[PDB]
RNA sequence: GCAUGGCUGUCGUCAGCUCGUGUCGUGAGAUGUUGGGUUAAGUCCCGUAACGAGCGCAACCCUUGUCCUUAGUUACCAGC
């Protein structure tokens, strides 16, 4: 059919994204998209590889999004709308790679090692 | 400074000596048991050389394989010592215990086998050298690529530490891939106490 | 050959310069026209002719006879006029030790039997990172095939050039067949050629000589082949 | 059914040893599942006499196996018990 | 703990440290291991009285990041 399986993970999260056409319908976990993420910018950035792709008005997009923290769970829609938008054809592709929005971001926490406190911090000595 | 040979190759090269599974209320009245037939057997078992000591549990009693390069010694006239034995494992070891025996077929070939050798010579007041340069290329005619033997102690001296460090061949250590044996056995002399270790390296992969 | 337009028009009279010089070859030589020494013409080939005397008084002794003398320039007629079932030969550079460091180089040759026969195989780098060593065992022990003695007579074409093989072959006693110019000396070489190495022409017309020679002695040595059994014509 | 051993070249090749060796002989036994794994990390002193910050830190792991029959008509697998437990695995029922 | 074994810190995860045979030196030595280029690296290439070999560095191990196959309860909810 139309309906399109998008996923997307960074920091920790993951998100189910589902695009299929229609008019305007975000709706994420039973909830508006203002409602969800209270009070940031990332409102917006949710909407930037949509907004490139000149697709803003032509799709339902439905969004379930698990683990990660606040505002990288809105990361995860993003890097996850981004594979979803790419199963139609190759046309998008040179318009995402050049944006940087298809790589997945790596950098990931780092571990407490013995004899420093945090990552890389270490006691004073004199 | 050299971290355990075994330690870091439990896996790729060698595995545990001791299998069974036990749950969190169990498992701290099975390793008690394990500990102390070690130290029971080679007690027992100084002469008829004993490498290695296996224990599986399979279900509710025990299995034991106690190896040696000389069979006929522990086994005597059809298990004098087997069924005496096994009488008395049971008595630290509440469980029935089974007690087998294998070869050990090139016993110059094994670093336990090969060091208990060396405390013996060390204490019959044989030189520390011609008893090692004669335990390196008997241990080369057949098998091995590669011994290390460092003996280090008192050494008959006065106040001396030194260590005799004599090598053939070729030792690789920072390759997990391969394959190698260590054991330290030591030895009491009539001064000091001497150490003795061993690196046979058979092949690798 | 023995004829005297060979050595006329090969170039062999010419020296290196008049500075460039040293009076233990001083002997043998016959002027300084136009500020190049000038060789000798007539005690060339009376000492020529009985080189080769002895060349085929060994070729038809069953033993070996070594070619060296490796410049890229002008020793590819060593290359070209060699490497038959008789006579050694060396492409690269003399190894230091190898008359006297021979027990070493019979292990190094143990790689040589293999690596042309291990390229039947040939992961993707890995065959490069073996059959790029290939290459420089070609380079210097391609020449020897030969395992087992020594070589009983060395050729030296320039004596000037490699003092190496002179002084292990001295150490060991094995005739050194050298060519001597103006500038080197005549010491450590046994059987002297005083000629030229400054022309493909005189590098060419010594080893002539010398490889037709050793034909006429393995002619010879199959002339004497039958002589080894039957007694008849021996 | 349920499985626990130490090392997984034995507990996930004893579990092609169970779904061979009982459906075989007829009755339907669908593919194992995975479980979550224990993982216990142990920080250990290393010197004797003190200097802290050398350390050594090791981990013991438990890994888990899952089976599921269909239907139960085979007392097979219940002599065919000491066959499938070997060294270190072992198995609690679940006849589902 | 200056009679010692065992076990750990340290220089320092720093790029070094040695041997066989050979030649030079009356000898302690030295050469290989220096030169040009290059490298996180005695890592490589070209050179060269040295030709080789070992320890090390690299890789072999673990984990994280992409996809594929095998698997669906206690996990999973797109379709019903
Ligand atoms: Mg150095």
């Amino acid at each position: 059919a139309t309906q399109n399986y998008g996923t997307g993970r960074r920091k920790t999260a993951t998100a189910r994204v589902f695009l299929r056409p229609g008019t305007g319908k975000i709706s994420i976990n039973n909830r508006g998209l203002d409602q969800f993420f209270g009070r940031e910018t990332a409102r917006m950035v949710v909407r930037q590889p949509l907004e490139l792709t000149e697709t803003v008005e032509k799709f339902d997009i439905f969004v379930t999004v698990v683990g990660g923290g606040v505002s990288g769970q809105a990361g995860a829609i993003r890097h996850g709308i981004t594979r979803a938008l790419i199963e139609y054809d190759e046309t998008l592709r040179s318009s995402l790679r050049k944006a940087g929005y298809v790589t997945r971001d790596a950098r990931e926490v780092e571990r407490k090692k013995v004899g420093l406190r945090k990552a890389r911090k270490r006691p004073q000595y004199s | 400074q050299k971290v355990h040979p075994n330690g870091i190759r439990l896996g790729i090269v060698k595995e545990h000596t001791s299998v069974w599974y036990a749950d969190r209320k169990n498992y701290a009245d099975y390793l008690f048991a394990d500990l102390k037939v070690r130290e029971y057997l080679q007690d027992k078992l100084k002469s008829a050389s004993v490498s290695r000591i296996d224990i599986h549990r399979p279900a509710q009693t025990a299995r034991i394989t106690i190896h040696t390069a000389r069979p006929g010694i522990v086994i005597g006239k059809k298990g004098e010592d087997v069924e005496k034995l096994r009488q008395d494992l049971t008595k630290q070891m509440g469980v029935p215990v089974h007690i087998n025996i294998e070869e050990i077929r090139k016993p110059e070939l094994d670093a336990m086998l090969v060091a208990q050798s060396v405390a013996q010579q060390l204490e019959r007041r044989v030189m520390f050298r011609r008893a090692m340069k004669r335990a390196v290329q008997n241990a080369m005619r057949i098998g091995a690529k590669g011994i290390k033997i460092q003996v280090s102690g008192r050494l008959g001296g006065a106040e001396i530490a030194r260590t005799e460090w004599y090598r053939e061949g070729r030792v690789p250590l920072h390759t997990l891939r391969a394959d190698i044996d260590y054991a330290t056995y030591e030895a009491h002399t009539t001064y000091g106490v001497i150490g003795v270790k061993v690196w046979i390296f058979k092949g690798e992969v | 050959q023995v004829n005297m337009r060979d050595m006329l028009k090969a170039g062999v009279h010419f020296g290196h310069q008049t500075r460039y010089w040293n009076p233990k070859m001083g002997k043998f030589i016959f002027g300084a026209r136009n500020k190049i020494h000038i060789i000798n013409l007539e005690k060339t080939l009376p000492m020529f002719n009985e080189a080769l005397t002895f060349v085929e008084r060994l070729a038809a002794g069953k033993n070996k006879i070594l070619f060296v003398g490796t410049k890229r320039s002008a020793g590819k007629i060593v290359r070209e006029e060699a490497a038959r079932c008789g006579m050694p030969y060396v492409d690269h550079r003399w190894l230091g030790g190898m008359l006297t460091n021979y027990k070493t180089i019979r292990q190094s040759i143990k790689r040589l039997r293999d690596l042309e026969t291990q390229s039947q195989d040939g992961t993707k780098k890995e065959a490069l990172m073996r059959s790029r060593d290939l290459e420089k065992l070609e380079r210097s022990l391609g020449g020897i095939k030969d395992m087992g003695g020594l070589p009983d007579a060395l050729f030296v074409i320039d004596v000037d050039h490699e003092r190496i093989a002179i002084t292990e072959a001295n150490k060991l006693g094995i005739p050194v067949i050298g060519v001597v110019d103006t500038n080197s000396s005549p010491e450590g070489v046994d059987y002297v050629i005083p000629g030229n190495d400054d022309a493909i022409r005189a590098v060419q017309l010594y080893l002539n000589s010398m490889a037709e020679a050793v034909i006429r002695g393995k002619q010879g040595a199959a002339t004497s082949a039958d002589e080894f059994v039957e007694e008849a014509p021996a | 059914i349920r499985l626990k051993a130490f090392d997984h070249r034995l507990i996930d090749q004893s579990t092609q040893e169970i779904v061979e060796t009982a459906k075989r002989t007829g009755a339907q036994v669908r593919g194992p599942i995975p479980l979550p794994t224990r993982k216990e990390r142990f920080t250990v002193l290393i010197s004797p006499h003190v200097n802290k910050d050398a350390r050594d830190q090791y981990e013991i792991r438990t890994h888990k196996r899952v089976l599921d029959i269909v239907q139960p008509t085979d007392k097979t697998v219940d002599a065919l018990m000491k066959l499938d437990l070997a060294a270190g695995v072992e198995v609690q029922i679940s006849l589902g």
